[PDB]
């Protein structure tokens, strides 16, 4: 792992949504693996794309509105 | 004059209606600003002093003084219509913002359309009476239209109360929905979206009612002719347009924005 | 009788003259906006101390020179003069409505100055982008009073549209069709058409900015699911089509300049000029996103753009091509109107040229937000509409006024201008290529030459101004009464004399089938 | 065009006062600002 | 109601030189000097606003 | 950077303002002949005292006005719309680096691997070292190794910004809640500027862009250092 | 006609309201209002609004609008 | 069931003074295009005015977006100076 | 309402330097305007 890949699902100069997706699909995999005791390893890939392409600012907003109940993506 | 254009006496109303715009903003930017009402309840004032007497004025020059030859007639049609259509590309600003929004609803919602949080009016219930109610206002006026063209005055009158009478029950179908909403114009872009664009289509029933009233007195006091009528003809080409931005609003917003 | 005559105006022709007057005043106000960006530029460094000032003093620039001057003159004052006289009408359709478009714009102007007055002003620039033109980045009261100098000034065009469109239709003699109208009543019903149609967006966008300020509403504001992009184009949807609104009635003023001083009964190609007018309003409407080029937009979407905004030279060269095959074989008078609109149909095509330029979304990267888009729009905009104004004003000052102008002064002042003009914006090519930000206080030591060039151009440019109010002080102070001009048969807005008569058309003319 | 000889002539000597006036109302006021930006 | 518009028009084309908008008599004076007097007023009042807000 | 006197762009330091470069040069050729030809057709209008004042017709002519233009215009297009093509050719980044604007100042963040960031603020001139540029120089420079394809994502904490670096062709607006993508790939080491390029308040002169290009060993020992 | 167009009032148009207002007074009880959750995209104040408190939308109604710290 | 006024009862002014000269098939207030004669010197254009001279406009071919204007007198016919046309003014 | 050269506009060319100095006034006044917004934001 360099750097996120090219995602034919995002092939635009806007790539807000490729970080929303990759947050909502490592939080949603984390959520599945826990939840039987499971592993989080298996979320890696989502967990170093979201880290790579989301602004830092973003992630600790979304971080925060989960601890607060306020977060509006379904996880 | 050997032509059969009107030249209209000097007048007043422009500057009293430019300076009623003066106050009216001037009283905007006063309210929010400067927690005062003061000058934009001046500035009403000035602007219902200023369209009474302009368009009471009109009334004078046509149906009293006879200026409202065959040529002025064909202007006045081309100047409403004209109006209308600069109404209509007012309203495409607000479904721009609308289509804009849902079709690409941003994170901060959800991803989603309604966003998060958002419970939205059962578009088959009081928002489906409104549509029924604004159709048959659009009959009802053509009825009137009809009646007025066949000579007939109680059936005229009788047309245009009910048409009146339909647009009061919009208005007031649409204030208690306001009132009885669980979203607010502070509900993010949903809020705005819903309440600017149903606002500014609320005023233009409640323009538009005005405007069927002043036809209702001038029919009671016998101005129309049979053949000339042209403030009912303006008043029913912007009560149609009225119907037909609430029917592009109740398909976008209330039912496929559900 | 005079505040009847001045302030209840029911007459095209007064109320022309006070547009004309509102224009030249606004003028005076847009140059010293002008002249205090130039001295901020003129060395490196501050001068104002209070780079805030500087940005109020771009935007009050450029919405008084838009709304406050070409308007004003071009459409306000050339349109009600001319149009009922070219069709022989006896005035507007909405001669008490025309008085209203008037009396709008100075309470309009009035709340622009209110904005610049009240806290620090709206630094906003023209585009009153949110989130700087927002209630966090511009608290205050600010923004808001250029929000409605906008509606005041947006409600004057919109009903200044109607009466020329319904004027036009429904004014002329019976056996004139539209094909027997000048040019100069085509290019105003084609500006009135773009003003009914594009003001509108733009007072439903400002609205909505109005709302986000303070009503909580979120269009623009991306915490609310809003988006600033939707400002940029409801704003665009009317900016593009605002700019040929500047310009169209300028064509319209050179086609019958050209045609004026060449001798001729006629423009070459009548029918094209009327189809190229139509073509430019209407592709007008569908390239707007070229303004957008920077802001993260889809390639398919920028080769759109690119590629419909290319179109749009295709008829304006059908009109340059056709001036010229006018000036062909003519008995050629080198009046100073003549200068003007010469000097028009040059700086209007170099600037037209480097518009296709910056229509390439790919250079446009590295052009966008220099100051070659700045150098663009000096060339076609500012000079386009400047000569056409200046040419318009001094081929038909005798017929307003009844008196002369003094030739060689006018052809001193034409000199002067196409001198400032040249040394002013030319090297703001330079500057862009070489990567100088629009919209800067000041700039790296590297831009300075160009940049203290410019600076000194824009004084050349004042001195003109200044000699202009004194050659129309001296054509009232010496009282030269007009007997006769040349070619009447074909100029119909000098048959009355100059000046007209209060009223002229009492009697219509006369025209069979 | 053509036109009746001025009913009021502005002499050389005229046109300088009236060329001088119109100067003066421009550069004085703008000049008394530009010269005390240091003093605001 | 009765059919008055014949009396109206008797009224309104009167040859006494009035404008359209004072040709209704005295109450026409009234509301326009009523009119005449808010707007010029307002604007006075706006003005002095103005002058308030341009100082902090 | 620019230099005293400058005509044109600065000095190409990627391949895609390589390309530019000659299509702004094929561009400007037609721009200087068109200008040309018109200016010169008015002086031979204007120097002639045979006169023809009859109606001509215009249908002829007027075949050759639409045609030649609609050719030329092709003929820009092409070019323009191969390089816009260019631009937008998926690529294999092998780094991602974000900047956040903010008035009046950028941040970046490297966070592929680590979670590195930093601050990047204007040197005011009263603090610059003798022979540093005024109103150009910043206290943290972006590092990024040369001669490799770098995914840049552009956004803002506040007003709208513009991330520029004139020399690499780029140019991206930062809109807050928006991730803007662009590409740049440096055929050079050195210092690249550039300046915000959307009117953002007072300080808009004063939040300029400073890349650092290196080769990739000299990156990953500045990266490695930043633990 | 005026005949045609009043038959369509008073046998389509008014029995139409008639039967649309049958259904809204049918369905017109009072829904249970959802848990307040204190989402940020809602309830937003960027400036306080000029009637009231600065925090009541303009026709805030108990019941059903909470303020952005819940209901009242 | 009647009460609407018609036109007839109840238009006035101008627009009653139009109302009956186009009953009468007479157009004093200009709202038709008159039709040419032959514009020769013994069929001249008869160009009615209420005073002694009238605007002219010459449209002297079908489709010619060029009109000649030029003021008629009371008197001899004169000629439109683009086609010749004959024009004579008929107080 | 009066007509003619002079007649036809709300200011009077009756005597060349009054016109003069309403010219003066009157461009001078839009000229200067901007200068004293400057001073007036400046001042604060
Ligand atoms: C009247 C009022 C007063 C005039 C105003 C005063 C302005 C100052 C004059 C500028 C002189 C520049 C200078 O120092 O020239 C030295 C310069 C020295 O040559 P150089 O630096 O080796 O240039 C070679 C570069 O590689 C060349 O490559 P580059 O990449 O360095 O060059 C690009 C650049 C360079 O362009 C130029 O070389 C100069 C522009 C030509 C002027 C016309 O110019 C532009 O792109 C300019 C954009 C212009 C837009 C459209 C212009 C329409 C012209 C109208 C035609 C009328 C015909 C007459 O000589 C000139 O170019 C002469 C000009
Ligand atoms: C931010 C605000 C935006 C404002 C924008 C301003 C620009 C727009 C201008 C539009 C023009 C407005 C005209 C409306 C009526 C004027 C009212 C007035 O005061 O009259 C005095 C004044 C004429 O003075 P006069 O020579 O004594 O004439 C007296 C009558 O002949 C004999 O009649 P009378 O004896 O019955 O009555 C005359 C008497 C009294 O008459 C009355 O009883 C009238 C009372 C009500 C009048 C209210 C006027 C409202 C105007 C509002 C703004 C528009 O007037 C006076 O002598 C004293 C009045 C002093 C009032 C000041 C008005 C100045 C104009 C605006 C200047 C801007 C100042 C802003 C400062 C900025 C600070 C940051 O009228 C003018 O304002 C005319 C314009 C000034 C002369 C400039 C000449 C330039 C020539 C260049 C030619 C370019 C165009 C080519 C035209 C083509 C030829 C056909
Ligand atoms: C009079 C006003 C006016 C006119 C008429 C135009 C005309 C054109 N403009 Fe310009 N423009 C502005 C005023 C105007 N513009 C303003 C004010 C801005 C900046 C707004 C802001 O950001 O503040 C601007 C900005 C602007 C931009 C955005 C740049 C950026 O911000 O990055 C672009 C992009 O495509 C554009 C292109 C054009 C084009 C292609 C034309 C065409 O219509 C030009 C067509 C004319 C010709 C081409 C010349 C004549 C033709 C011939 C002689 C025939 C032969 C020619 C060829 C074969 C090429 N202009
Ligand atoms: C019609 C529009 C127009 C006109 C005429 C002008 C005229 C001038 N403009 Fe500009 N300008 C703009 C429109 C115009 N401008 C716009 C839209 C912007 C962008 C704002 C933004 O970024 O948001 C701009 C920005 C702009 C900038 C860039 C600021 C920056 O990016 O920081 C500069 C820099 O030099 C400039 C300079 C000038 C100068 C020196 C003149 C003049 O001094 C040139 C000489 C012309 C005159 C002196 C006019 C004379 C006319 C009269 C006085 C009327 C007479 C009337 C009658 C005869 C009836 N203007
Ligand atoms: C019943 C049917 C219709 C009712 C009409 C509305 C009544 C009051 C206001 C009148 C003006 C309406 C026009 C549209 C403007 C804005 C919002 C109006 C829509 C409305 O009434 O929305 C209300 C909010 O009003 C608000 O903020 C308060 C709004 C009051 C101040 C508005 C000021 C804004 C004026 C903008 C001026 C611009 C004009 C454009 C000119 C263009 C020219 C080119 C919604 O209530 P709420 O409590 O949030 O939610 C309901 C919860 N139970
Ligand atoms: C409670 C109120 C609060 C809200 C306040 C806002 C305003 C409400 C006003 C409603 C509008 C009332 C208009 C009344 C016009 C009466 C004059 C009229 O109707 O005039 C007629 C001409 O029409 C004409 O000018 C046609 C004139 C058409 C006017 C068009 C009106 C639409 C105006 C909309 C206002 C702006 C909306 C924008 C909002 C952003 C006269 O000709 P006839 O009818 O042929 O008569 C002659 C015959 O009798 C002869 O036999
Ligand atoms: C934020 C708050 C800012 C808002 C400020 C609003 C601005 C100004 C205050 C408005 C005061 C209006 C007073 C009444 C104006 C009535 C105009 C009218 O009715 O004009 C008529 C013509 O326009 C016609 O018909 C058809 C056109 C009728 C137009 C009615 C006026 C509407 C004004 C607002 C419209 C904006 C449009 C919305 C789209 C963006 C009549 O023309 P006249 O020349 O009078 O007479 C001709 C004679 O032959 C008649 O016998
Ligand atoms: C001949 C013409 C007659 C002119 C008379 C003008 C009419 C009103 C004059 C008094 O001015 C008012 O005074 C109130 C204070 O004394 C203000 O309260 C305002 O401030 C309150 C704050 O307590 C808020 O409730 C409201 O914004 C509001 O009532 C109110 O806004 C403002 O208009
Ligand atoms: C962008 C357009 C600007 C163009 C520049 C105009 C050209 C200059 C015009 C003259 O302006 C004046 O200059 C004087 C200086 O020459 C100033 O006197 C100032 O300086 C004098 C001498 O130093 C003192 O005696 C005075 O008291 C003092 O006010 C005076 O105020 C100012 O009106
Ligand atoms: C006939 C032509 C028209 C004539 C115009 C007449 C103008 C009337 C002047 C009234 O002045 C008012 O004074 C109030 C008291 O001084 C202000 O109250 C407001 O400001 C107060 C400051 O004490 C606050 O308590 C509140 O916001 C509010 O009461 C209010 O803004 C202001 O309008
Ligand atoms: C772009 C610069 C100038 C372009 C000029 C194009 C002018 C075309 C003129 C055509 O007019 C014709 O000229 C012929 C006599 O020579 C006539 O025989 C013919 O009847 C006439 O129609
Ligand atoms: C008695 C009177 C006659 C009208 C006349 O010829 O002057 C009639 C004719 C039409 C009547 C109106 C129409 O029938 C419609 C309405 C019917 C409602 O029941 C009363 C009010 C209402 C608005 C009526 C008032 C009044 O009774 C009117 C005006
Ligand atoms: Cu940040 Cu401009
Ligand atoms: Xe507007
Ligand atoms: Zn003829």
């Amino acid at each position: 792992y360099q750097t996120a890949p090219f995602d034919s699902r995002f092939p635009n100069q806007n790539q807000t949504r490729n970080c929303w997706q990759n947050y909502l699909d490592f939080h949603r995999c984390e959520k599945a693996m826990t939840a039987k005791g499971g592993d989080v390893s298996v979320c890696e890939w989502y967990r170093r794309v979201y880290k790579s392409l989301c602004p830092i600012s973003w992630v600790s907003t979304w971080d925060d509105r989960r601890a607060e109940g306020t977060f509006p993506g379904k996880i | 004059q050997t032509h059969a254009y009107h030249m209209v006496n000097p007048s007043p109303w422009p500057l009293t209606g430019a300076l009623s715009a003066l106050l009216m903003t001037s009283g905007l930017t006063m309210w929010f600003h400067f927690n005062s009402m003061t000058l934009l309840m001046i500035g009403l004032t000035t602007n219902m002093l200023t369209m009474y007497q302009w368009w009471r004025d009109v009334i004078r020059e046509s149906t009293f003084q006879g200026h409202h030859t065959p040529a002025v007639q064909k202007g006045l049609r081309y100047g409403m219509i004209l109006f209308i259509i600069s109404e209509v590309l007012f309203f495409t600003g607000f479904f721009w913002a609308f289509y804009h929004s849902s079709l690409a609803p941003t994170p901060e919602l959800g991803g989603c359309w309604p966003p998060t949080g958002i419970h939205p009016l059962n578009p088959l219930e009081v928002p489906l009476l409104n549509t029924s109610v604004l159709l048959a206002s659009g009959v009802s006026i053509t009825w009137a239209h009809h009646s007025l063209m066949e000579g007939d005055r109680k059936h005229m009158l009788q047309a245009l109360f009910i048409t009146i009478t339909l647009g009061v029950y919009f208005t007031l179908l649409q204030a208690s929905e306001y009132y009885e909403a669980p979203f607010t114009i502070s509900d993010g872009v949903y809020g705005s979206t819903f309440f600017v664009a149903t606002g500014f289509h609320g005023l233009h029933v409640i323009i538009g009612s005005t405007f069927l009233i002043v036809c209702f007195f001038r029919q009671l006091k016998f101005h129309f002719t049979s053949n000339h009528h042209f403030g009912f003809e303006a008043a029913a080409w912007y009560w149609h347009f009225v119907d037909v931005v609430w029917l592009f609003l109740y398909v976008s917003i209330y039912w496929w924005g559900s | 009788m005079f505040i009847n005559r001045w302030l209840f105006s029911t007459n095209h022709k007064d109320i022309g003259t006070l547009y004309l007057l509102f224009g030249a005043w606004a003028g005076m106000v847009g140059t010293a906006l002008s002249l205090l960006i130039r001295a901020e530029l003129g060395q490196p460094g501050t001068l104002l101390g209070d780079d805030q000032i500087y940005n109020v003093v771009v935007t009050a620039h450029a919405f008084v020179m838009i709304f406050f001057m070409v308007m004003p003159i071009m459409i306000g004052g050339f349109g009600n003069w001319l149009v009922p006289l070219m069709i022989g009408a006896p005035d507007m359709a909405f001669p008490r409505m025309n008085n209203m478009s008037f009396w709008l714009l100075p309470p309009s102007f009035l709340l622009l100055l209110a904005s610049s007055m009240v806290e620090a002003g709206a630094g906003t620039g023209w585009t009153v982008y949110p989130p700087l033109a927002g209630n966090l980045a511009h608290a205050g009261a600010s923004v808001d009073l250029t929000i409605f100098s906008l509606h005041l000034a947006g409600v004057s065009s919109i009903l200044g549209a109607i009466n020329f469109i319904t004027t036009i239709i429904n004014m002329k003699p019976p056996a004139m069709s539209q094909y027997q109208t000048p040019l100069f009543v085509w290019s105003v019903m084609i500006t009135a058409v773009l003003l009914l149609l594009s003001l509108p967006v733009l007072a439903a966008g400002i609205t909505m900015l109005l709302t986000d300020r303070n009503l909580n509403t979120t269009f623009f504001d991306p915490a609310g699911g809003g988006d600033p992009i939707l400002y940029q184009h409801l704003f665009w949807f009317f900016g593009h089509p605002e700019v040929y609104i500047l310009i169209l009635p300028g064509f319209g003023m050179i086609s019958h300049i050209v045609t004026y001083y060449s001798g001729k009964k006629e423009p070459f190609g009548y029918m094209g000029m009327v189809w190229a007018m139509m073509s430019i309003g209407f592709l007008g409407f569908i390239v707007w996103a070229h303004h957008m080029f920077t802001v993260g937009m889809d390639v398919d979407t920028r080769a759109y753009f690119t590629s419909a905004t290319m179109i749009i030279a295709i008829p304006t060269g059908v009109k340059v091509f056709s001036w010229l095959a006018t000036l062909h074989g003519g008995n050629i008078k080198w009046s100073p109107a003549m200068m003007w609109a010469l000097g028009f149909i040059f700086l209007f095509t170099v600037g037209g040229l480097t518009g296709i330029v910056l229509a390439n979304s790919s250079l446009d990267i590295v052009l966008h937000d220099t100051y070659y888009v700045v150098a663009h729009f000096h060339y076609v905009l500012s000079m386009g509409a400047v000569f056409a104004i200046m040419g318009g004003f001094v081929h038909w000052f005798p017929l307003f006024s009844g008196y002369t102008l003094n030739d060689t002064w006018a052809k001193i002042h034409f000199a002067i201008m196409f001198v400032g003009v040249n040394m002013t914006f030319f090297p703001q090519h330079f500057l862009g290529l070489s990567g100088m930000p629009r919209r800067y206080s000041d700039y790296p030591d590297a831009y300075t030459m160009w940049n203290t060039i410019s600076s000194m151009g824009s004084f050349i440019s004042l001195t003109a101004v200044m000699l202009m109010v004194f050659i129309i002080w001296e054509a009232f102070a010496s009282k030269r009464e007009v007997l006769t001009v040349d070619l009447t048969t074909t100029n119909l807005e000098w048959l009355n004399g100059c000046p007209p008569p209060y009223h002229t058309f009492e009697e219509p003319t006369y025209v069979n089938l | 065009i053509t036109a009746k000889p001025a009913k009021t002539p502005t002499s050389p000597k005229e046109q300088a006062i009236g060329l001088s006036v119109t100067f003066l109302s421009f550069l004085l006021p703008a000049g008394w600002v530009l010269y005390h930006l240091d003093n605001y | 109601f009765e059919n008055r518009v014949a009396e109206k028009q008797k009224l309104f084309q009167e040859d006494n030189g009035l404008p359209v908008h004072l040709k209704g008599g005295a109450t026409d004076n009234i509301l326009y000097r009523v009119t005449m007097t808010l707007c010029l007023g307002g604007t006075l009042y706006s003005l002095y606003c103005l002058g308030w807000a341009s100082f902090p | 950077m620019a230099y005293p006197m400058q005509l044109g762009f600065q000095d190409a330091t990627s391949p895609i303002m390589e390309e530019l470069l000659h299509f702004h040069d094929h561009t400007l050729m037609i721009v200087f002949l068109i200008s040309s030809l018109v200016l010169y057709i008015i002086s031979l209008m204007l120097t002639t005292k045979l006169t023809h004042t009859s109606t001509m017709d215009a249908q002829e002519v007027e075949t050759i006005w639409t045609i030649l233009p609609a050719i030329i215009l092709i003929l820009i297009a092409l070019p323009s719309l191969r390089i816009l093509y260019m631009m937008d050719e998926i690529n294999n980044p092998s780094l991602t680096v974000k900047t956040m604007g903010h008035q009046w100042y950028w941040s970046y963040e490297y966070t592929d691997y680590e979670d590195l960031s930093f601050d990047s603020y204007m040197i005011p001139t009263s603090e610059l070292k003798p022979g540093e540029l005024r109103l150009l120089e910043v206290d943290n420079r972006v590092v990024l190794p040369m001669e490799m394809t770098i995914r840049m994502l552009v956004s803002s904490e506040d007003v709208l910004h513009s991330w520029a670096v004139p020399s690499l062709g780029l140019k991206t607006d930062a809109i807050p809640g928006r991730l803007n993508q662009t590409t740049l790939m440096s055929s050079r080491p050195g210092l690249y500027y550039g300046q915000c390029s959307e009117i953002c308040g007072s300080n808009h002169s004063f939040m300029p862009i400073v890349l650092e290009l290196v080769p990739l060993k000299y990156f990953e020992k500045w990266s490695a250092s930043m633990l | 006609g005026a005949r045609t167009w009043r038959f369509l009032t008073f046998g389509l148009a008014l029995p139409s309201v008639a039967l649309c207002t049958l259904n809204s007074w049918l369905h017109s009880g009072h829904r249970e209002r959802p848990a307040f959750i204190p989402y940020h995209h809602l309830r937003i104040r960027t400036k306080p609004f000029s009637w009231g408190d600065g925090n009541h939308t303009f026709f805030h109604n108990p019941r059903v609008n909470p303020l952005p710290t819940g209901y009242e | 069931g009647g009460g609407v006024p018609t036109d007839e009862e109840q238009a006035t002014g101008l627009e009653r003074e139009v109302m009956l000269a186009a009953r009468k098939g007479q157009d004093p207030y200009n709202i038709l295009a008159p039709k040419a004669t032959s514009g020769t010197k013994e069929d001249p254009n008869l160009v009615p005015s209420i005073t002694n001279k009238r605007i002219v406009g010459c449209i002297c071919e079908e489709d010619n977006s060029t009109v000649i204007w030029f003021w008629l007198h009371k008197g001899e016919a004169q000629r439109c100076p683009s086609c010749g046309t004959h024009y004579k003014l008929v107080p | 309402y009066e007509e003619g050269p002079g007649k036809n506009i709300p200011f009077s060319v009756e005597n060349k330097w009054r016109l003069l100095a309403m010219m003066t006034l009157f461009f001078g006044s839009g000229f200067a305007a901007p200068f004293f917004i400057v001073r007036h934001q400046l001042l604060k």
